[PDB]
């Protein structure tokens, strides 16, 4: 996820579909992004 | 329109009635917006290659 070109292949099931980051925020890195952001490119 | 019965005896005579009513429609609107990222517009439109 951090390296975005790695996530161009997801290679796994995005499966839970629950409200992310309203949970424990246990992630070492996570970005709550709207439709676009310049750092993606 | 309505159906009738044929009442008998000490009562007014039932007469056929019809009822016309007029009811008006409603206008509403929805919306959504995907603001597109600035430099990426230039990256897709050409002239940054």
């Amino acid at each position: 996820g951090y390296r975005y070109a790695a996530a161009i292949l997801p290679t796994g099931s995005i499966l839970s579909t629950i409200e992310v980051a309203s949970h424990r925020r246990l992630f070492d890195f996570f970005a709550a992004v709207r439709s676009d952001e310049n750092s993606l490119y | 329109h309505q159906p009738l019965i044929a009442r008998d005896g000490p009562h007014p005579v039932e007469q056929p009635v019809h009822n016309y009513m007029t009811k008006v429609i409603d206008r509403r609107a929805l919306n959504a917006a995907f603001s597109l990222a600035t430099e990426a517009i230039a990256l897709l439109t050409g002239e940054a290659l």
